[PDB]
DNA sequence: AGAGCACCGCAACCAAAT
RNA sequence: AUUUGGUUGCGGUGCUCU
């Protein structure tokens, strides 16, 4: 039997550029800010004019932190590999002061540290841990003025002993616990963006390993605390006026007894001139719905979007154009009637199921490896390169080679390379980091991190939807 | 974006330009843990006798349905009913038994070439033969080039020490993929896998640190020679990676799927084909 | 209580990238 | 947990059979 010989058919997707100030379009976020400005910046009075920053470390850590942002706010040289940092004064970089106000100061006493190891199991001692780190936050927010931010400079010995905590309970089974998803939900119920600064990196010495160069430290920092104080860095230029990106993960229920896939949005919408917004998961599912497979019924379906269609008609006031929903596993024939008639009230619709692939993986006889953007297509697999080789840069800022996103389904009113030209520009809009690119779309990563959070929210306390509080 | 050169790029795959398409059924077959009385190893040794037991049956590959078979004369006297592959390929069932009767196929393929299966991770490793001592093979390129990789060894340390205490067994991660109606693919994935001092497999911690450690600094240049290696001793010369029954053929053509791109080029690195 | 394929989640350590 | 990329290990789910 001769098999008919696959084609591969090769195609490359021209670089989205990025708003900055003044509406100036530029490729990279690294350079963009540096020559024109963040997109805020003219925008209004949304700009961060005077940032405020709490602390909630110990003595030691408070300290190191401050001169850290001392040291790092005024411009970090860097080398060739490293574009260097302008600063986040009021005559540099970012146009924005940070202000260390002596009052909004928590501190971690060593009479409250030592409280921790009272508890027998592990489980109250993190539990503790947690309620302490709770405690401080209540503190900062129920002042007159809080602060705009708080960085959290965790001390090394409290990490290192209540950062991940995997214990047996009973009915649940072996639960893993982690402080940081613990500590950015009771901050969210006080209404406090923030960051958690540990000492690997504010006393990192020169030419040391396991951390960046000081520039992209400073780099990664500063957007993040640029993005979480308010305004935005940068917006895209090639994307619709409508369409309301859905983002749909998967994720398992806390414990290793209890078997069920819950689910994460992740609206990312247009508002006006605005740019980009970053909205999800306003509710939490109830302990009823779960799903027995990794994907998920019919009722759910009908459910999710049509809260997906209320966030969307609450701050844009119309229905949306288009819906194109992302998600990381296949679509089942179940979800895909359900997907579809409580799409009804929606012109164009596009159910997109994309997931990075395990052992396909194309190559190059040179020495740099092939570019992102990319549209290898094997008969009918298709593979996008959102990492890789950028010709802007003439750089591959990452190790090993990239894996491919494959393409694992696709259904709607749209094309595979219009659907996949808008997940590289919505590749792009990661404010986490100041990097070029990532893997996954927004979409798919702000609702890894969501629903990473949930596993960790007491029931009644409501989530709040923006990307502050879960970055 | 100055100027446009076209490259030519090149996948981890291997196209397959023949499949078996007669799945003999067996149904009747006496269970697992007896089948050894198959006996009847041919005359040709390139014949290979992969078996599955489903459902009381022994589907195979080795044209069960006549008299004399080189497969189990005993098990399956006559009884068979030959099941195309025509008719599984709208079945995901039966489009499963088939591939994993190919899966066990390659493990038998890698059988003369003395690789182990880890049978948990579907990871086919070298393995010395001679414990305490290194195993270098010489392969045969399908430009007609003989070289010799290192593939049991165990590092000596650079300042002129004693050896590293890991051994860096190198290992390889086929699968089979369909990329059409009928278009099939078999992907080539290199891996490394860590023993103590042989033959002993190191902790679950420390081969992700001692894998991340060498498979960082292995950018676009020393992981296409690996596949390129690993297509060359699939191949031992004569470049199709064949496999026989009897009157069917599974013949993998050992040529990387290439295509032709255009893009701005590179500074520095000028691709020299 | 197992075998097999196909496809997913998530937790540890690395390394700053030719 | 400044950050992303990738590796490794563990487990879960769907389907079929014993
Ligand atoms: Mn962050």
């Amino acid at each position: 039997m001769k098999t008919n010989t696959a084609t591969v058919r090769c195609e490359l997707f021209e670089e989205p550029s990025l708003e900055f100030a003044s509406s100036r379009l530029h490729l990279c976020p690294k350079r963009g800010i540096t020559i024109f400005g963040p997109r805020s910046l003219d925008m209004g009075k949304r700009h961060p004019d005077i940032v405020r920053v709490g602390f909630i470390g110990t003595g030691e850590t408070i300290d190191s932190a401050t001169r850290w942002l001392e040291s790092c706010a005024d411009g970090v040289e860097g080398d060739v590999a490293n574009y260097r940092f302008p600063g986040f004064r009021a005559d540099r970089g970012f146009f924005s002061d940070l202000s260390f106000d002596a009052e909004t100061v928590e501190r971690l006493t060593l009479r409250e540290l030592e409280a921790l190891a009272r508890p027998r199991t592990k489980r109250e001692r993190f539990e503790q841990a947690v309620a302490l780190l709770d405690d401080k936050l209540r503190l900062l927010s129920q002042k007159d003025r809080p602060p705009d931010y708080v960085v959290l400079a965790l001390p090394t010995e409290l990490v290192k002993a209540q950062g991940r905590v995997d214990y047996y309970d009973k009915q649940d089974g072996e639960v893993h616990r982690d402080l940081r998803r613990a500590i950015k939900a009771s901050a969210m119920k006080y209404r406090l963006p923030t960051q958690i600064l540990l000492q690997r990196t504010t006393e990192a010495t020169p030419g040391s390993k396991d951390v960046d160069h000081l520039s992209k430290c400073a780099w990664n920092f500063f957007t993040g605390l640029y993005y979480k104080t308010g305004g935005v860095p940068w917006i895209p230029a090639g994307l619709s006026n409508g369409t309301c990106y859905v983002g749909i993960s998967f994720h398992q229920l806390l414990g290793s007894k209890n078997s069920g896939y819950f689910t994460g949005l992740a609206q990312a919408f247009d508002e006006q001139g605005n740019g980009l917004v970053l909205r999800g998961q306003d509710f939490v599912w109830d302990v009823g719905k779960h799903g027995n497979s990794a994907h998920m019924p019919a009722p759910i379906a009908e459910e999710l979007v049509s809260r997906v269609l209320k966030r969307y008609r609450d701050e844009l006031k119309q229905s949306p154009r288009r819906v194109v929903i992302h998600k990381t596993t296949e679509f089942w024939p179940e979800e895909r009637a359900g997907l579809q008639s409580a799409l009804s009230g929606v012109d164009q619709f596009d159910l997109v199921a994309v997931r990075p692939t395990e052992d396909i993986r194309l190559f190059r006889d040179a020495r740099y490896p092939i570019l992102r953007g990319s549209h290898i297509s094997l008969g009918d697999m298709h593979l996008l390169y959102t990492t890789g080789y950028i010709s802007a840069l003439q750089a591959f800022p990452h190790g090993h080679v990239p894996l491919p996103l494959k393409l694992t389904d696709h259904l709607g009113d749209s094309s595979i390379s219009t659907v996949l030209r808008e997940l590289m520009v919505l590749t792009k809009m990661n404010w986490n980091s100041a990097n070029f690119g990532g893997l996954l779309p927004i979409t798919l990563r702000f609702s890894k991190l969501v629903g990473e959070i949930m596993k960790e929210i007491p029931n009644s306390v409501d989530p709040l939807p923006q990307f502050k509080y879960y970055m | 974006p100055e100027a446009m050169v076209t490259e030519t790029v090149y996948s981890n795959v291997l196209p397959i330009t023949q499949l078996p398409h007669y799945v003999y059924s067996g149904p009747c077959t006496v269970p697992e843990a007896e089948v050894k009385t198959l006996i009847k190893w041919p005359s040709d040794k390139r014949i290979l006798t992969p078996y599955i037991i489903r459902g009381g049956r022994l589907y195979a590959f080795n044209d069960l349905k006549d008299y004399e078979s080189p497969f189990a004369t005993i098990v399956d006297p006559y009884s068979a009913q030959r099941h195309t592959l025509n008719e599984w390929l709208d079945k995901p069932d039966e489009m499963r038994w088939y591939v994993e009767l190919l899966n066990r196929t390659v493990n038998k393929i890698t059988g003369h070439l003395r690789l182990k299966l880890d049978k948990e991770h579907h990871r086919y490793f070298f393995e010395p033969d001679e414990p305490g001592k290194d195993k270098s093979v010489t392969y045969q390129s399908v430009g007609g080039v003989r070289s010799e990789r290192k593939v049991a060894w165990n590092p000596h340390f650079k300042h002129n020490d004693m050896p590293k205490r890991y051994w860096e067994h190198l290992a390889v991660g086929l699968r089979f993929h369909r990329l059409g109606d009928m278009a099939w693919g078999f992907a080539i994935r290199p891996e490394r896998r860590f023993t103590k001092d042989g033959f002993e497999s190191l902790e679950g911690k420390a081969t992700g640190k001692k894998s991340t450690k060498k498979k960082s600094r292995m950018y676009n240049f020393d992981v296409l020679k690996e596949v390129q290696f690993w297509r060359d001793f699939l191949s031992q010369g004569n470049p199709r990676i064949t496999c026989l029954f009897g009157k069917q053929a599974l013949v993998i053509d050992n040529s990387l799927m290439s295509a032709a791109i255009t893009w701005p080029e590179i500074s520095g690195d000028q691709a020299n084909r």
